[PDB]
C-alpha cells in the first residue's frame, strides 16, 4: 500500500526528510508513522490526514494531492538511528507494516586521528585484541572483526568511532588490512 | 432540524441474552444490517448492494458495548430498563383489491426494551409462509419500532398480527379484513 | 418479565442545504438515557448525565481519539453523503393515486419516495379547505411512503404534487 | 466504502 | 497504553507448546499479534477478537496459533508443536479505539526453538586492559570487553564502575556476530567498549567490571550431560587500575 526508501544515511545535526509514496490513497485514509528501535517494538511518532502536522519529535508534511507524504526530523541525533515505517489506512485494521527506511546517524568528529592499538587480557597475557578507533564517520569497516559502533562521553562532549578485532593466532598492523584504513593512521 | 438525517451506526447490545444489532439508517429507513452470527452484511436497498461494508467492524464494535453495558450495570446499581407499552397498527401497502396481490404491514411502535415476538395468524392458525420482518429501527426518544410483512392476494374469506412484549399483560392481536 | 439492560450507540449525521451544513452527533445511551455525547458544534466529549462523566473525561484525555473524532465530520458524514448522492438521494418512485368510496371519498397515495407530498381535494375546480381529513405520513419500511387523504361528501378531483412528478396528477371521481 | 462511527470503551470494568 | 508480555524470553525444544500473555493496563478495542523473525519484516499473525474467533492472516492457522481473549485487556497466543522456524520475537499491539492512529506495542517475547538443547553454552567474558600507546597519545583509556562461545543470541552487556552501572562512554555492538559462519549451530561473540580519562584508569583503586547477562535453559528442560547445565547466569570479568 505504501512505498518508502529502503535505507538512508545522515550525519548528526542534519534535517532528515523521509518521503512516503502513497498513490491509490482513499479520501478517508489516514497517514501514520512509526519508529522502531532494534529489539523493541514500533513506537508511534506523528499522525496526519490531508493536513501537514508538526509535533515535538517531528513534523509531517502532506501535499494536497495526497499522492505522497514526507516525515521531517530536525537536528537528528545518534539516538534517532531506527527503522521508520509509513502506514496509511482508515481504521486500525488497515494498518499493515512494510520494510521501512533504515536510518543511520553518523557522528561529526571535528578532530579525527585514526590509530590501531593492542589490548591485552587482564586474566592471561596470551590473548590480545586490536582496537581501531578515533576515525572519521565516512570510513567503513579465523579472524573476527566487529562493525563500527560510536561511543559518547557526555562529560566532555566527545564522540569517537571504534572497531574491535581479535584472532586466536596475528598482528594489529594487518588486522584491519581488508578495510580502507586511511594513510594517516598511528601504530605502536 | 436538518434536511436529511442518517445514523451511520445504530449499535444495540442488551443483557436479555447478549442480543446485538448493527444497522445503518438514512432518513429513517434501513440501509443495511450486519448478521452477527453469519458475519455477513445484508443490504435492504438494491441500489446499495454495490458498496461493501466489513462485517468484522460490527462484531468488534458490539464487543465495546458489551464492556460498556457491564460497566454501567455496576455504576447504576443494576438499573434495569422500563418496559413501555407497544402501539400496534395493521394496514396494507396498496389499495385492497380482492384479486390483485398486496402486502399486509404490521407496524409495532414504542418498543422498549428491544425484545418482541411478531407472529401473523389466519383463522386461528399460524402463518409462516411469505413473512419477513425489519430490524429494530431507532427513534428520537431512543426507543424502537419494528415492521413485519405478509404477502398475500386478498380475498373475502381471507388475518391477525400477534405481538408479544413485556410491556403487555396479554398477547395483543390486531385484526385485518377486506 | 425478566430484567433487561440495554445499551445503545448512535453515530448520527445531520445534513442541511446538501453539504453546506453538516453536523455530527454521536450518542451513547444506557437503556433510554443518553449519558455521553459528542457534538461537532462543541468539539469535545461532554457528559449528559453523571454516568457519562467518567467516559467523557477519559475520552477527552486521549488526544488521539479527540483528533480523529473531530475529523469524523468529514470522514463519516461528508464522505458517506457523497455515496448517498449517487444512490439513495437519486431514488425516485412515482406515486399511485386511486380514488375509491368508503358519504366518504378516499384518495390513496401508496408508493412514493421521497416523503415530500401535497395532496389537495377539488370540487368542480374549487379547492375544498374544510371537511378534509388525512392520515399521517405512513412509513412502509421498504423505502416507500403512503398517505390516505379522505373527504366527506359533480366531478371530484384529487390533486397530488410530488418531486418525482413534473406536473401533478389529477385522478377524478364522479357518481 | 461507507465509513462507520465506533464506540469508545469505558474505563475500568 | 502500557502492555506487559509475560514471556520476555524463553528457549524451548521441538514439539513443545508455549503460551504468550498480553496484558494491558487500560481498556482497549483492538488487540493484535505480530511476529518478527531475526532479519525480516514485522508480519501480522492475527487479530484477537473478544468472545469470537480470531481473524487470522493468510498462512496462519488456528491449529498452530490458537488465540483467546477473555476480556478486552488480556489475550493469549499459543505456539503449538514448535519448530525452529518459529524462533522469533512475538509482539502484541493494541489500539484504544478502532478509529485511532496510535498502536501501542509491548516489549516483546523472544523465542528461540532448538532441535538440540545440547548446543546451549554460556558466554566466556574477558576484559582487556587499555594500551599505554592510547593513553600516551589520546590521554584516554579504552576498556574492551569480549564475550564468546554462547549459542543463543540472548545476552545483555553492561559496564559497572566501582559497583555502579555506567552509561557514559559505553559502546556495544548492536548484533552479535557468529564465530563459525556457514554453520547452522554457530556460536556467537559480542564485544563492548568503555572509554575513560587517562588519570581515572591509572588510579589503582578504581574497579572496572564487564557484566554479561545470559539467558539460557529454563527449569522445564532436562540435562543429562557430564558438562554443567547452561542455566541462566551472569558471567563477568573485571580489571583494576594500574
Ligand atoms: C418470545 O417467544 C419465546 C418462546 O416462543 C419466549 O421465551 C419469549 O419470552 C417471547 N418474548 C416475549 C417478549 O414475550
Ligand atoms: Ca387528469
Ligand atoms: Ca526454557
Amino acid at each position: 500500500k505504501t512505498t518508502q526508501p529502503i535505507s538512508m544515511d545522515s550525519y548528526e545535526g542534519q534535517e532528515v526528510n523521509i518521503t512516503c509514496s502513497h498513490n491509490n490513497i482513499a479520501t478517508n485514509d489516514y497517514i501514520t508513522w512509526y519508529q522502531q528501535f532494534p529489539s523493541q517494538g514500533p513506537r508511534f511518532i506523528i499522525q496526519g490526514y490531508k493536513t501537514k502536522v508538526t509535533n515535538e519529535v517531528a513534523s509531517l508534511f502532506i501535499p494536497a494531492d495526497r499522492k505522497s507524504s514526507t516525515l521531517s526530523l530536525p537536528r537528528v541525533s545518534l539516538s534517532d538511528t531506527a527503522v521508520y515505517y509509513c502506514l496509511v489506512g482508515g481504521l486500525a485494521r488497515d494498518m499493515r507494516f512494510g520494510a521501512g527506511t533504515r536510518l543511520t546517524v553518523k557522528p561529526n568528529i571535528q578532530n579525527p586521528d585514526p590509530a590501531v592499538y593492542q589490548l591485552r587480557d587482564s586474566k592471561s597475557s596470551d590473548k590480545s585484541v586490536c582496537l581501531f578507533t578515533d576515525f572519521d564517520s565516512q570510513t567503513n569497516v579465523d579472524v573476527y572483526i566487529t562493525d563500527k559502533c560510536v561511543l559518547d562521553m557526555r562529560s566532555m562532549d566527545f564522540k569517537s568511532n571504534s572497531a574491535v578485532a581479535w584472532s586466536n593466532k596475528f598482528a594489529c598492523a594487518n588486522a584491519f588490512n581488508n578495510s580502507i584504513i586511511p594513510e594517516d593512521t598511528f601504530f605502536p | 432540524v436538518a434536511d436529511h438525517v442518517a445514523s451511520y451506526g445504530v449499535n444495540l447490545y442488551q443483557s436479555y441474552g447478549p442480543s446485538g444489532q448493527y444497522t445503518h439508517e438514512f432518513d429513517g429507513d434501513e440501509q443495511f444490517y450486519v448478521d452477527l452470527g453469519r458475519k455477513e452484511t445484508v443490504w435492504c436497498l438494491p441500489v446499495l448492494r454495490q458498496f461493501r461494508f466489513d462485517p468484522q467492524f460490527a462484531l468488534t464494535n458490539i464487543a465495546v458495548l458489551k464492556h460498556n453495558l457491564n460497566s454501567l450495570i455496576k455504576r447504576s446499581n443494576s438499573t434495569a430498563a422500563t418496559n413501555e407499552v407497544p402501539e400496534v397498527t395493521v394496514f396494507s401497502k396498496s389499495p385492497v383489491t380482492l384479486g390483485q396481490p398486496n402486502i399486509l404491514i404490521c407496524l409495532v411502535d414504542n418498543i422498549f426494551p428491544p425484545v418482541v415476538n411478531i407472529t401473523w395468524l389466519s383463522n386461528g392458525h399460524s402463518v409462516t409462509e411469505g413473512v419477513s420482518e425489519t430490524s429494530f429501527l431507532s427513534k428520537s426518544d431512543h426507543s424502537f419500532f419494528k415492521i413485519s410483512y405478509l404477502t398475500l392476494l386478498p380475498s373475502a374469506e381471507e388475518y391477525d398480527c400477534k405481538v408479544e412484549h413485556w410491556g403487555l399483560d396479554k398477547p395483543l392481536l390486531k385484526h385485518w379484513e377486506p | 418479565s425478566p430484567e433487561d439492560f440495554v445499551y445503545q450507540f448512535k453515530g448520527m449525521c445531520y445534513f442541511t442545504n446538501g453539504t453546506e451544513r453538516v453536523r455530527l452527533v454521536s450518542r451513547s445511551i444506557y437503556n433510554r438515557e443518553e449519558i455521553v455525547r459528542f457534538d461537532s458544534d462543541v468539539g469535545e466529549f461532554r457528559a449528559v448525565t453523571l454516568l457519562g462523566l467518567p467516559a467523557a473525561e477519559y475520552w477527552n484525555s486521549q488526544k488521539d481519539i479527540l483528533e480523529r473524532k473531530r475529523a469524523a465530520v468529514d470522514r463519516v458524514c461528508r464522505h458517506n453523503y457523497q455515496l448517498e448522492l449517487r444512490t439513495t438521494l437519486q431514488r425516485r418512485v412515482e406515486p399511485t393515486v386511486t380514488i375509491s368510496p368508503s358519504n366518504l371519498l378516499v384518495c390513496s397515495v401508496t408508493d412514493f419516495y421521497p416523503a415530500q407530498i401535497k395532496v389537495r381535494w377539488f370540487r368542480n375546480d374549487q379547492e375544498e379547505t374544510a371537511g378534509v381529513v388525512s392520515t399521517p405520513l405512513i412509513r412502509n419500511g421498504d423505502w416507500t411512503f403512503q398517505i390516505l387523504v379522505m373527504l366527506e361528501m359533480d366531478v371530484y378531483t384529487c390533486h397530488v404534487e410530488h418531486p418525482s412528478l413534473q406536473s401533478p396528477i389529477t385522478v377524478e371521481w364522479r357518481a | 466504502q461507507p465509513f462507520p462511527q465506533p464506540e469508545q470503551p469505558f474505563p475500568g470494568s | 497504553a502500557v502492555i506487559s508480555q509475560k514471556p520476555s524470553r524463553d528457549i524451548c525444544q521441538r514439539g513443545t507448546s508455549l503460551t504468550i500473555q498480553c496484558q494491558v493496563d487500560s481498556q482497549v478495542t483492538m488487540m493484535f499479534w505480530y511476529r518478527q523473525q531475526p532479519g525480516q519484516s514485522l508480519t501480522l499473525i492475527a487479530t484477537a477478537n473478544q468472545g469470537s474467533e480470531a481473524t487470522y492472516e493468510s498462512g496462519f492457522v488456528i491449529d498452530k496459533f490458537p488465540i483467546s481473549r477473555p476480556n478486552l485487556t488480556f489475550s493469549t497466543l499459543t505456539v503449538s508443536n514448535m519448530s525452529p522456524e518459529d524462533s522469533s520475537i512475538y509482539l502484541c499491539s493494541v489500539a484504544l479505539g478502532s478509529d485511532t492512529g496510535e498502536l501501542f506495542f509491548g516489549e516483546g517475547s523472544r523465542l528461540t526453538v532448538l532441535e538440540d538443547l545440547k548446543n546451549v553454552f554460556p558466554p566466556e567474558v574477558a576484559v582487556f586492559e587499555p594500551s599505554e600507546a592510547e593513553i600516551s597519545h589520546t590521554q584516554k583509556a579504552t576498556l574492551v570487553c569480549l564475550a564468546t562461545g554462547f549459542f543463543p543470541d540472548h545476552v545483555e552487556l553492561s559496564w559497572w564502575v566501582n559497583g555502579k552501572e555506567v552509561h557514559s562512554g559505553v559502546c556495544t555492538d548492536p548484533q552479535p556476530l557468529k564465530e563459525q559462519p556457514a554453520l547452522n549451530d554457530s556460536r556467537y561473540a559480542l564485544s563492548s567498549r568503555l572509554r575513560v580519562s587517562a588519570t581515572f584508569w591509572q588510579n589503582p583503586r578504581n574497579h572496572f567490571r564487564c557484566q554479561v547477562q545470559f539467558y539460557g535453559l529454563s527449569e522445564n528442560d532436562e540435562w543429562t550431560q557430564d558438562r554443567a547445565k547452561p542455566v541462566t547466569q551472569i558471567v563477568s570479568a573485571e580489571a583494576w587500575g594500574r
